[PDB]
């Protein structure tokens, strides 16, 4: 009984994404007190800002947390289904039917669940789709799922040769961070090879600086640089500036800002340097240059000075930002946003970053079965026919969670503007006497092959999604009770 | 569906507010600060970005209006109202049972028909020479950035910041700096005793020139006071500012433009005084006047005036003509606007929707519907009949090849735009037309609002 | 501007009455549960009995009752449809006064619109036979159902159909329901809803002895007084007896005598010892039915008592079936030009029996408009549109801002279907958006379909509705709105 | 006044059912359990019938007194099962509930259970049966074993089950047009307590009430052409002028006993007490006077015995006289004494045979509740010999029904075949109820018994007699049983009626949009 008060609370979150799923859902607008507009599909920035009420409301905040490291995107058609399971549910507990016929179940359900997922998952490899074309061809509306629709043409013809740069056994997410450029257009973002980072305070000799270097060597210092008494502090700083130069460093990025003495000095020899150097980008620059950071001048070594291929100066969004390009080392390819719209930079911010993690399981494995929802739709028809034999009870119970698993269709047709019973009829038919593949097409609005329709998502999001709700849907079952102190 | 119907007429009170201020004939209102004072501009992006409303709804149209200001800066309120326009259609096909996408697809097709058909009545106005050229430039700001009161001949001290990027920019016809150009005001006197010069005029504290320097040597900075003359002795300079002749109480960021222009530096201690910071001004004499003759891209105006308001009414309307001047150089595509391609965009939209029919017809329809509600706001401003002010134009397009014919606002006769000289940024209506849509997509998104607990 | 905002009042309690029988137009309409003050439940989707328990405050909410109430006494019937067209005018009358149009320009406006409908009703008549029997099921068949006995209405439908047949004329007159009577009796279900073709009494009777069971050739008579001694006692009661077996009077109808004269045992046992059947406890309000049925002159003394006066019958028994008791007439003599039937009505609740009345007299009704005129016209909101078609077409004609006001009568037709595809769970554009377009060229009584969901014919569906439906509907409708803007406030008084 | 309209009214029709539901949960089954009334009044009533519970209970809802009315049509054309049928309205309206907060018309929520009832007639008639069924040995007490559901007799039901059958026995008549058919409703039944349940007697004739005033009169007849007189009249004492009206008022008194005498009737039943005067008439013409007599009694005498009952003594002239023709005939008269009193047993009547019921219990509250559960078992009877087809018992039927519904949903498809498998669901209820008043698992059986009828349409021959399907559950043990094994059966009439019933009371309960109450005045 003490569940069943805790489930109704937990009701309204998915129901306030109810819409959300599927490429037509729609965006969640949330308002802090520093009156931060965010709007965004993903629930998970919208289920961090969102208050809780119940203990219960946290466990979803956990998996969706969590659910960065599992699968990362297609959280509107996961997150839901934990409290859909609990909504059928609902008259068995009212029963002599314990919790624990339903966790126990459950997990017999999945178990036969993901045994038909890694069927429906298949690897032909041999002469078929390879690099380049899974990539593109198959990832076209895989990479994106909710969002950019209109944009899903430019980004496939960009952002995939951004990712393509990226081999397998590797997968480094710390060089894949974008920036925030205020105006321009999407299509015409440029491709960054090396680390890029703002200037975030204004020079006097902006119009000044150098414009481009034939052979840049990039050095990292911490040493803060300021200004009887005049002539020692003023030979002190005088000195630190020609132990520099005896390394031959054209660029040096200081933590610490620097007065006009360095600045003056660095000019006339025309050398590069940069002030309020963030500790993130540092590591950046490890990783890409290969360079290292001294806090001294006491161990400085010419050694330790790294060297890249060439540098630029860009200026764009009447801004200049420090542009590195030929890094010896780099792994990915660093993509620059843009747009005058804040909302719309951080709109796709979180849809490229989901993006990366299809690139990180198809470099393991390359698979792509059905999608459109109709992966559910097959499992749930195989269980029918299971259930009935297997152990008494678990025939009504399997058979809630096969009537569960019908969400996923009838949320489709709810953006579409569709019917919940007709499209149930076409698939009933079509996942039945018309084998598997054939799925739902929102385009020519009607039931269709996926195979010809060229829309494919990965199997491993399916298969984190069960187990990410499996701990969440027994959390609340086995507790039967809540105590709030206070 | 309730929901985003109460934000669409929330959106449409918010249009209404500026609504009659849309066009240089464009009437503002009253708008109080919190603090008690009272702002009176004619400006429609200074008005909307200092008015705060409750309803987050409006919030979402101040950033939109934000990146405006710092683009365009001058005729923001077309970016509203046709933002506004195309949520008044979401009330009828959003309910016809179309998903908002599929409305939102058709925005985005009719948009490119825009702006190609846009591009075919560029106008280049730099095949001529630089009598002609510069001469539109002044013109320009003759008939579209002239907005308020006494602005009716504003040539006296408008040729002095329209001649101040020219001088700037170099002949090759693309420059862009933002660095050296600023406008200093000064409360006094009034409007007409403003003055061009090279240089920068504070409001804190002569000489003759010499032979071989430019003059006044100036140079960028008992006992104690006597011995830093001997150092400025040895460089002669004749006119020495002093931070840490002589100067109290001055600001760095202040002293930037004149090191800057006259290529000095600025000496952080008396002991790293040296001569290669040695700049060059021709004249200064008394609150002290810096003026150079030498060629640089350093230059102020400076505007007296007897208020506030006069002043800086003023220098946003000169500021922002940097952006227009811009447009008008370094694009080499000039259309005209002020109701001809507004119209004539919306000509060719219309045409596309029977051609396609399907679901795209009433999708194309809206996106025309929406360039017509321009004209007819400025049509309601100018004291003109909407329907007829378009059936007017419409008659014109269709059977003569011009497509400079708009409305007229303030009675210029004949509402030919070649004629008239009004002149748009055609980057300027690229990015109005594409931002509010972008935002009309976010609109059509919004499912609940979540709000803090207070 | 007082006057204005009173009237702004009155359209928002207009739509408020509109807004709730919304819900219960159609054919699909729902139907509404009230509570009555005196703990009666009845529940139904007639706009009569609606608005009769319905108690407001507001003035012109009492007088909205008798507006649907004057379109019973023309029609009667229709209740799923004509009575939003009150409300629908006023609906569209709140953007008329704010272009400053007088009251009398839009009482003439609709006024001169509703001969104009009148006149395209005319047009599209359909040539209908005055004997048929799925012909005229099509015109009540968008009115036969409407209760959940529906399902069961197709046996009723020729039932509904051949009652009126039975006593009618073919001169096209008033056609009286009076001479039709519904009874109603406890037990058995609608499906067994038979006709009698002669009167049928259900009252019951006190039936003290109730020695006879049934009289065979017996003489029906019809006395007012009681027969009782004044208020050698059975010499006086003895004497009235042989009086009715000298004119051999074996059937006596008697009025309820509990006012004044009361009962009288000795007066149940003479008759019961003779055999003669009597009946009491009759209301005054079927001595009408009895006397005009039957041919019997109503005696109001025994010296007036003769065989004159008496009429006749085949045989008369007591019909006894589900425990209810019915007494049915077999065979007519005395046969005058007022000829009388009946109709027995089975059901179990209370509530069910008269949920079942209203349907049967909502549908007697529609026969009555076929009669009086041959005309036929589509039904289920057909030719709303289709009148909007020569209507706002003519727009351009009315010279001046009088086609303002001439589109908004055109535009309060699309009221109609935009009620029933909410009711029938359909978009209510999309309905719209296809009639538009279909009621635009092709041919004549084409429109939307609840059930095929779609613009097809009406008439392949079997949906239709008589043509003086709407005829004096709207008529009625456009008149009583014209009086409503005569308000210029709400004033108390004495 | 009060006008609230939308979804709440519905969400609220069902919760007010939902309340009043939950009254005949507790008494569903033989395991049912009573449930205690208080009148206010200062007594109490317990009883589990669904019939009179509603008819006191006070529902403040206005459509939740469509139930009240429901149960009381039911008594006339089924007369049992009130707990067993009206209780499908609590769960048929909450399935239905979630269809109206889902985009499912009403009409489709209609229409979808009208032609479900409308095909269920054809899969009701692979469970018919014969009258006959079995092989004998057991007739007319299977079906009296019917009304062991909802009622606490099945303990007692074994003698009281040759009882029930033989008191129809003689009752045969001819009527109907010449139907062969048992005139219930006219059982006499008398309430008295000690020994035990299988003491009862079973009197085949008439019983009456009543106390002898002489005991010296031939109170037992012996041999046949018994005549037995009624008369309405009241022959007692009753109201100088005042004692000459005594004298006459006697001598009229004296003359209509002499005209009883005359006509050799054996047996006199009056109305009130009988004076001296007309005791001394009997003991010489040796007549047993009866007096206190009810109308309702005398009512079924005069078909009985064939002694119709006289109004007043007169003809068309002002004589007064007694006819030959108001006099009945019995076979004997026997008197004996039933519990503290002697009562005038008639057997062998003339024109139409009857029988009488004694019954005994532990106090007043238990004969109420064990007159009233043999009392609707007479209609039981009657009503299988109406229509001899019969279905098993045990709650098989629900569970059977709903999985040719599966199938017959995909057969009309559309948006109809939702509202099929929501009513389905409704139908479930039953069986699980009689799980929690047995105290045992709901879905146990459930699961099991749906699985023996699964394959049941799935038997091409019917492989080998029946190795799935089987008819009957036994609630006891919690097993599946045979239908043989257990012995228990219902009617099909009152199968049919009770969804038939039904269908236009649960939509009536969806009809309603809405909801207005009037202030009383």
């Amino acid at each position: 009984g003490q569940i069943i008060s805790n489930i109704n609370a937990c009701v309204a979150v998915q129901e306030a994404l109810k819409p959300t799923l599927g490429p037509l859902g729609s965006d969640i607008l949330i308002v802090t007190s520093n009156q931060k507009t965010t709007i965004s599909n993903d629930g998970a920035t919208i289920l961090k800002l969102l208050d809780v009420v119940h203990p219960a409301a946290k466990t979803l905040v956990d998996i969706s947390r969590a659910q960065d490291a599992e699968v990362g995107d297609g959280t509107t058609s996961v997150t839901i289904l934990a409290g859909e399971l609990m909504k059928e549910a609902k008259p068995f507990l009212e029963e002599g039917i314990s919790s624990h016929l339903i966790m126990k179940g459950y997990r017999k359900a999945v178990s036969l669940a993901v045994e038909k997922i890694n069927e429906l998952a298949v690897d032909i490899t041999s002469e078929k789709s390879s690099g380049r074309e899974l990539l593109e061809r198959c990832a076209r509306t895989a990479m994106s799922s909710k969002l950019i629709h209109n944009n899903a043409d430019f980004f496939v013809k960009m952002c995939v040769d951004a990712v393509l740069s990226l081999d397998r056994n590797d997968l480094d997410d710390k060089l894949i961070g974008i920036k925030k450029i205020p105006g321009g257009a999407m299509e015409e973002s440029l491709f960054i090879n090396g680390v890029a980072f703002k200037k975030t305070f204004s020079y006097a000799g902006f119009e000044q600086q150098p414009k481009k270097f034939n052979n840049p060597k990039i050095l990292s210092l911490n040493v803060e640089l300021e200004l009887a008494i005049v002539d020692a502090e003023w030979q002190l700083i005088f000195e630190k500036l020609r132990q520099v130069e005896e390394t031959g460093a054209n660029i040096v990025l200081s933590k610490l800002p620097i007065g006009d003495l360095a600045t003056q000095f660095f000019a006339d020899r025309n050398i590069f340097c940069a002030g309020r150097v963030s500790a993130d980008d540092m590591n950046r620059v490890i990783q890409a240059v290969g360079g290292s950071i001294q806090s001294t001048t006491s161990d400085i070594k010419p050694e330790h000075l790294g060297t890249c291929a060439l540098f630029e100066e860009m200026q764009i969004g009447s801004e200049r930002y420090n542009l590195f390009q030929g890094c010896p080392q780099a792994k990915t390819c660093t993509l620059l946003l843009r747009g005058g719209a804040e909302q719309v930079i951080a709109e796709v911010e979180r849809s490229l970053h989901d993006a990366i993690m299809i690139v990180k399981r198809a470099l393991q494995n390359k698979l792509i079965v059905a999608g459109g929802g109709a992966t559910e739709m097959e499992v749930s028809k195989c269980l029918r026919d299971y259930s009935k034999t297997i152990a008494g009870k678990q025939q009504m119970i399997i058979n809630a969670f096969a009537k569960a698993l019908e969400v996923i269709p009838r949320q489709l047709c709810e953006n579409a503007g569709f019917d919940a019973i007709e499209i149930l009829n076409k698939l009933r038919l079509a996942h039945s006497k018309g084998e598997k593949w054939y799925g739902v097409v929102f385009e020519t609005e009607n039931i269709g092959d996926n195979f010809a329709k060229f829309v494919w998502e990965p199997a491993l999001v399916k298969i984190n999604a069960l187990n990410s709700a499996t701990e969440a849907t027994n959390l609340i079952l086995s507790v039967d009770e809540t105590i709030t102190n206070k | 569906l309730e929901a985003k119907k109460s934000h669409i007429l929330a959106a449409r009170s918010v249009a209404s507010i500026i609504k009659t201020s849309l066009g240089p004939r464009g009437l503002d209102k009253i708008l109080i600060s919190p603090d008690g004072e009272i702002t009176i501009t004619n400006d429609g992006a200074t008005i909307l970005s200092q008015m705060e409303l409750d309803n987050e709804i409006a919030k979402l149209l101040v950033q939109l209006s934000k990146s405006q200001d710092d683009e365009i800066g001058d005729g923001t309120t077309g970016v509203v109202v046709l933002a506004s326009a195309l949520l008044d259609q979401a009330l009828e096909l959003i309910q016809k049972g179309i998903h908002p996408i599929k409305i939102a697809n058709g925005f985005d097709e009719a948009a490119k028909l825009a702006i190609s058909k846009l591009e075919e009545t560029c106008d280049d106005i730099s095949a001529s020479n630089d009598e002609l050229f510069r001469d539109f430039l002044l013109r320009a700001a003759k008939t579209s950035l002239g907005s308020k009161i006494v602005s009716k001949d504003h040539d006296r001290f408008a040729e002095m910041a329209v001649e101040a990027v020219i001088n700037v920019m170099d002949k090759d016809r693309k420059d862009v700096d933002f660095d050296l150009i600023k406008m200093q005001g000064r409360v006094g006197g009034s409007i007409s005793d403003s003055k061009l010069i090279n240089g920068v005029i504070l409001d804190k504290d002569c000489v003759l020139p010499k032979e071989g320097s430019d003059g006044v040597k100036l140079a960028i900075l008992q006992d104690k006071f006597k011995e830093m003359i001997d150092d400025v002795k040895k460089a002669g300079a004749d006119v020495v500012i002093c931070q840490w002749p002589a100067v109290r109480w001055v600001g760095g960021q202040e002293l930037e433009h004149i090191a800057i222009s006259t290529n000095g530096r600025i000496v952080p201690r008396f002991q790293d005084l040296s001569k290669d910071k040695l700049g060059t001004c021709s004249r200064i004499y008394e609150m002290l006047i810096i003026e150079q003759s030498k060629e640089t891209k350093t230059v102020t105006c400076f505007v007296r005036g007897s208020n506030k308001m006069i002043v800086d009414e003023a220098e946003r309307a000169l500021h922002d003509s940097l952006c227009v001047v811009r447009n008008l150089v370094k694009d080499s595509r000039v259309v005209y606007g002020g109701g001809a391609a507004e119209v004539t965009m919306s000509l060719a939209v219309s045409e596309e929707a029977d051609k396609q029919r399907g679901i795209d017809q009433y999708a194309f329809r809206g996106f025309a519907q929406a360039l017509d509600t321009i004209p007819m706001t400025l049509a309601e401003n100018s004291g003109l009949d909407p329907i007829g002010t378009l059936s007017t134009l419409k008659s014109k397009q269709l059977k003569e090849k011009i497509s400079n014919i708009g409305v007229d606002c303030l009675g210029y006769g004949s509402n030919d735009m070649k004629e008239l000289f009004v002149v748009d940024p055609f980057i300027g209506k690229k990015q109005q037309i594409l931002l509010a849509t972008q935002l009309c997509r976010m609109i059509l998104k919004i499912d609940n609002v979540i709000i803090s607990g207070k | 501007e007082k006057p204005q905002e009173v009237r702004k009042a009155n359209i928002i309690a207009a739509r408020s009455v509109a807004d709730a029988i919304r819900t219960s137009l159609g054919p699909k309409g729902m139907d509404k549960m009230i509570k009555t003050s005196r703990g009666e439940i009845i529940i139904s989707n007639d706009g009569h009995t609606i608005l009769k328990q319905m108690a407001i405050l507001h003035p012109v909410a009492r007088m909205l009752v008798e507006v649907s109430a004057a379109q019973d006494s023309e029609a009667g019937d229709g209740t799923t449809s004509v009575v939003i067209l009150t409300g629908a005018l006023l609906g569209a009358a709140e953007r008329l006064l704010n272009k400053g149009i007088h009251p009398t320009i839009i009482a003439d406006s609709f006024q001169s619109a509703a001969k104009r409908s009148v006149d395209i009703l005319l047009e599209m008549c359909h040539k209908v036979s005055l004997s048929d029997r799925e012909q005229l099921v099509r015109a009540a068949s968008t009115s036969l159902s409407s209760k959940i006995v529906s399902q069961y209405s197709s046996f009723l439908a020729p039932l509904a159909v051949d009652s009126v047949l039975k006593i009618s004329d073919e001169n096209s007159k008033n056609v009286d329901l009076n001479d039709i009577r519904l009874v109603k009796k406890v037990g058995g279900t609608i499906d067994d809803t038979e006709m009698i073709d002669g009167v049928v009494l259900t009252q019951t009777a006190i039936k003290s002895a109730g020695g006879p069971t049934r009289k065979e050739k017996a003489k029906i008579g019809l006395i007012q007084f009681q027969i009782s001694p004044p208020k050698e006692e059975r010499a006086y009661l003895l004497n009235i007896c042989k009086k009715i077996k000298k004119a051999k009077c074996n059937v006596l109808l008697i009025q309820k005598s509990i006012l004044r004269d009361a009962v009288n045992d000795l007066a149940l046992h003479f008759l019961s010892k003779l055999n003669i059947m009597v009946v009491k406890d009759i209301e005054r309000e079927e001595i009408e039915f009895l006397s005009k049925g039957l041919g019997c002159k109503p005696i109001a003394d025994i010296e007036l008592f003769t065989e004159d006066r008496l009429g006749s019958a085949d045989l008369v028994e007591e019909i006894d079936s589900d425990g209810s008791k019915i007494v049915r007439v077999t065979g007519i003599r005395n046969n005058n030009a007022r000829p009388t039937v009946s109709v027995v009505i089975r059901g179990a609740n209370n509530m069910i029996i008269d949920e079942t009345e209203r349907s049967l007299h909502d549908a007697l009704c529609v026969i009555r408009c076929l009669v009086k005129e041959r005309g036929l016209i589509a039904g289920g909101g057909a030719p709303e549109i289709e009148i909007s078609r020569r209507l706002s077409k003519e727009a351009r004609s009315m010279e001046g801002v009088q086609a303002f006001i001439w589109q908004e009568f055109a535009s309060a037709l699309e009221v109609i279907p935009t009620t029933l595809a909410e009711n029938a769970g359909l978009n209510s554009i999309k309905v719209v958006t296809e009639l538009r377009s279909k009621h635009e060229n092709g041919e004549l009584n084409d429109g939307i379909s609840v059930r095929r969901s779609g613009t097809t014919n009406t008439y392949e569906e079997h949906i239709l509705q008589p043509v003086l439906v709407s005829t004096s509907a709207i008529t009625l409708a456009s008149e009583c709105v014209k009086s409503i803007l005569r308000i210029d406030d709400i004033a108390f008084s004495r | 006044g009060e006008k609230i309209s939308g979804d709440d009214i519905r969400n609220q029709n069902v919760l007010a059912t939902m309340a009043v539901a939950n009254v005949v949960k507790s008494s569903l089954g033989p395991v049912g359990l009573d449930k205690m009334l208080v009148d206010d009044i200062g007594d109490f009533t317990v009883t589990n019938d669904g019939a009179t519970i509603l008819s006191l209970l006070d529902v403040q809802h206005p459509a939740g007194k469509i139930l009240v009315e429901l149960a009381q049509q039911q008594d006339r054309e089924i007369g049992d099962g009130t707990t067993s049928v009206v209780i499908i309205a609590s769960e048929l309206l909450k399935r239905a509930n979630e269809l109206v907060k889902n985009k499912i018309h009403p009409t489709t929520i209609i229409t979808g259970f009208r032609v479900a009832l409308r095909e269920a007639i054809r899969f009701i008639n692979e469970v018919l049966s014969t009258s006959v069924d079995t092989l004998g040995k057991e007739t007319l007490i299977n079906i009296a074993k019917t009304s062991m559901s909802s009622k606490i007799i099945g303990a007692d039901s074994d003698f009281f089950s040759n009882m029930v059958v033989d008191a129809l026995l003689a009752v045969k008549t001819q009527n109907s047009k010449g139907e062969i058919k048992y005139p219930v409703k006219a059982v006499n039944v008398l309430k008295a307590h000690g020994k035990s349940a299988t003491e009862s007697l079973l009197v085949p004739g008439y019983a009456l009430n009543c106390t002898v005033a002489s005991q010296a009169m031939p109170k037992r007849i012996a041999g046949g052409n018994v005549k037995i007189a009624c008369l309405d009249l009241n022959l007692q004492k009753a109201r100088e002028q005042l004692e000459q009206i005594r004298k006459r008022e006697a001598g009229i008194v004296l003359e209509r006993v002499k005209k009883i005498i005359d006509a050799g009737a054996q047996v006199v039943l009056t109305t009130k007490g009988i004076d001296d005067l007309c005791l001394k008439e009997f003991v010489e013409a040796k007549i047993m006077g009866v007096r206190r007599c009810k109308k309702e009694d005398l009512r079924r005498i005069a078909r009985a015995t064939g002694a119709t009952l006289v109004s007043s003594m007169s003809n068309l002239e002002g004589e007064e006289t007694f006819e030959s023709s108001y006099l009945g005939l019995c076979d004997e008269v026997v008197q004996a004494k039933f519990s503290d009193d002697e009562c005038i047993l008639i057997k062998g009547t003339s024109k139409h045979s009857s029988s009488s019921i004694i019954l005994r219990g532990a106090n007043d509250y238990s004969l109420d509740e064990m007159e009233r559960s043999l009392h609707d078992s007479l209609s039981v009877v009657k009503r299988t010999l109406e229509s001899g087809n019969v279905v098993p018992g045990g709650g098989c039927v629900e569970a059977a029904l709903n999985i040719y519904l599966d199938n017959f949903a995909t057969t009309v498809g559309s948006r109809e075949q939702l509202a099929i498998a929501e009513f389905a669901a409704a139908l479930l209820i039953i069986p699980k109820t009689l799980a929690v008043n047995a105290a045992k698992d709901s879905s146990e059986l459930v699961a099991k018994l749906r699985s023996y009828h699964a394959a049941s349409q799935m038997a091409k021959p019917e492989v080998k007699r029946r190795s799935y399907r089987n008819y009957g559950l036994d609630l006891i043990r919690g097993k599946i049983v045979d239908e043989i094994h257990a012995g228990v059966l219902e009617p099909t009439i009152s199968k049919v009626k009770s969804l038939k019933s039904a269908l236009e009371a649960c939509v009536a309960i969806l009809r309603i949009d809405t909801m207005i109450t009037v202030d009383p005045e």
